[PDB]
């Protein structure tokens, strides 16, 4: 025959090899492959899909649909309406969406989040809220006037119903986004003056992720 | 959509036709004989009963175990061939029949045999006689496989089991034949009890 | 020499492999092949031969001849002449046929099976038998008239001496067959009045069978 | 290095491989072939030399020169000369010649045997001798008149002093050869009237043999 050297390696399971096997039953047919509707080639088709962000999570309901709702209309201006990190692992905000569940299987990710805030209050309703981004480095504005003064946008919300805004420089101390009160939200005598605020958090078309992992979420 | 339904898929697989052992030291218990033939196991024995002639060259896998380091020799004699009556019987230096020699701890041995039959076919059934015995041919015989331990002797007392199978390749099929109804009462012959043709039913309807 | 590593599963005999063998005896020089008629290329060539049906099989004539003899002409109307479940695997009527018994090999199998109906009376006897054949789900015709209102074929027999028909969505609560005296044996003072009918069941020439298994028939 | 698999089959010695082998002294450099007359390619070459047949092998004389000298001329004609089955193999006359010889190292071997009758008297003899072959299913014939009545060549032995005939069929109840005297052996008063006739087996040119065994003759 032909002279031959077994390496070292020869004859060990490493247990992400990718060599062929030979097959149990050869002889068998298997069954033709149907058209399914919704084929998923990619796991960032998952995490560029928006999803509700529980911003509302505080002690007492986190078991109901309250967790979800950012409460608006009910008031001072002195204080933020919501304000949390914007990184999605490790965030308890964003920790668990398609987006935050996703990005808990890599170690390391890069990429911008995109956020959309859907204002759930009457279409009599009207007012403006303040959103103020703070880079990662910056400290988080502690009046209107200071978050004025940066990265923000007024967001009129008897004109415009959803507020879109893509987070760059999201990747594993980092960026946080705000909103204030710049206006109270004017209502008629015959809408309910208590409004809710809806976020959506998803990919903003980046995203890479390298290093695979197990989740932390499963014991 | 059938392919799996053609004669190779269907006949073609190895199946375990022969359990015997054979102890190292102490007459006629220190080899196994095994006359090769297609009537031994009678799940296999159904299969090659639905074709009156088959061509097939035969592959056949031995699976030794043991109860020093044991070698093993498994002595193919063709149709021909001197059989031997004692593990030290001389036939087991014929030249004339292959043997392999297998020690233990590698990959089981593997031995092949072609189409050794006179006529162009082994017959499954055979109408007649050999003046004599009825459906008995000498046209589909494939020889013995005698095994014994090469070793000359050891001071514990081994016994070692062999599984011998037996898988068909290249087959070959003429004359389709309805499957068997009745059970099977011995290995050489075709006799059988009377049985129901099928299971009965309460009514027509 | 080269490099080489073994991959796991060297020196395993996997029982249902395909390798190349050393052959025993290369010198051996074969008998060339010869001309046999009837080479068998696939078993589908025989499950599409058609075989007699044991439709009488009643507990005390499964041993005889009478077992695949259906009794026609002595005989109310009001009762079918015969029934039985389409289905050749686990179906006692179909069970062990040239069809059925190819179809006790394999764990799946999809087709249709063609049933062909054999008057085996009298040259000068005449008459009409309904062949009603339910779909799985349906329920079995309790009378004639409803067994006429589905899918049935009224089949002359003074006229044709033989009626075919091929049922669909056989595979694996399966169809039934029925037949029905739409019209008694009419029969003239020389001919006998009892008559007999033989069924044929074949493949319908599909009968895809996919997954080869152990057959429940042997011990 | 490359991904290797070890079939079942490795690390075992068939004994009738024909693996490519490490040789002992490559450097080692080979004397020249040279022509040597006589150089023997197949058997059949061997056994298609014709060779004497013992036919008087009676129990008296198989150690002399007798064993092969067929006594003609003193004599009745209602017995036949010499009479024996045509197969070499399992037939003391043929059994050890060249030809059969050669034929008991393999189990299956089909051709015809060809032989030749040589008249060793006297130039002035003269005479006929009936030699008749019975094919394998006949019986050997009773009487001159008989083997007269079948294949048969009648040999004037004054004419010419050799016969030649082919028998075919001779392949694994066989042919028997036998001899008759047509007519007495006519002599002048010089010379001697014993005469002696001698016999040659040979291959008819084809005899193709196809599984070795071993001789039966050794032990």
């Amino acid at each position: 025959g032909v002279p031959v050297l077994n390496t070292p390696g020869s004859n060990q399971f490493l247990t992400s090899d990718d060599y062929q096997s030979p097959s149990a039953m050869p002889q068998f047919d298997e069954t033709p492959e149907m058209h399914i509707p919704g084929e998923v080639r990619n796991l960032m088709e998952i995490a560029e899909v928006d999803s509700v962000v529980p911003v509302n999570n505080v002690t007492g309901k986190t078991k109901s649909m309250d967790a979800y709702q950012i409460p608006v209309g009910t008031t001072d201006k002195t204080k933020p309406i919501f304000s949390f990190q914007m990184d999605p692992g490790y965030s308890s905000v964003l920790k668990r969406t398609l987006l935050g569940e996703m990005l808990n299987y890599y170690a390391h990710w890069s990429g911008s989040v995109k956020l959309t805030f859907l204002f759930c209050g009457s279409a009599m309703a009207t007012g403006k809220l303040l959103i103020s981004y703070s880079p990662p480095g910056a400290s988080v504005p502690t009046s209107r006037k200071d978050a004025m003064l940066g990265t923000h946008i007024v967001w009129d919300i008897g004109l415009q119903s959803s507020c879109v805004l893509c987070v760059p420089w999201i990747s594993q101390s980092a960026g946080y986004i705000t909103c204030w009160y710049q206006t109270n939200i004017v209502v008629p005598p015959g809408a309910p003056t208590s409004c809710d605020v809806l976020c959506f958090a998803s990919a903003c078309n980046d995203f890479s992720v390298r290093l695979l992992r197990d989740t932390p979420f499963m014991a | 959509s059938r392919s799996e339904s053609t004669i190779e898929n269907f006949m073609g697989r190895a199946a375990c036709v022969f359990m015997d052992q054979y102890k190292i030291n102490g007459s006629t218990d220190r080899f196994a004989v095994w006359t090769i033939n297609i009537r031994e196991m009678a799940q296999l024995r159904r299969k090659c009963e639905m074709f009156t002639y088959m061509r097939f060259d035969i592959e056949m896998t031995m699976v030794i175990t043991s109860c020093p380091v044991l070698t093993h020799q498994i002595m193919y004699v063709p149709p021909g061939g001197p059989i031997p009556a004692k593990v030290d019987g001389y036939e087991w230096q014929t030249s004339t029949n292959p043997s392999v020699f297998w020690t233990e701890g590698n990959a089981p041995p593997r031995i092949s045999i072609p189409f050794i039959s006179v006529g162009n076919a082994y017959s499954s059934f055979y109408d007649g006689w050999s003046h004599g015995t009825y459906g008995y041919t000498t046209l589909n015989a494939m020889g013995k496989l005698y095994i014994r331990h090469v070793n000359r002797s050891s001071p514990h007392q081994i016994t070692s089991t062999i599984r011998v199978y037996f898988k068909p390749k290249h087959i070959k099929a003429w004359v389709p034949r309805p499957p068997r109804l009745c059970p099977y009462i011995n290995k050489r012959d075709v006799n059988f009890v009377v049985t129901e043709i099928t299971d009965s039913r309460t009514s027509i309807t």
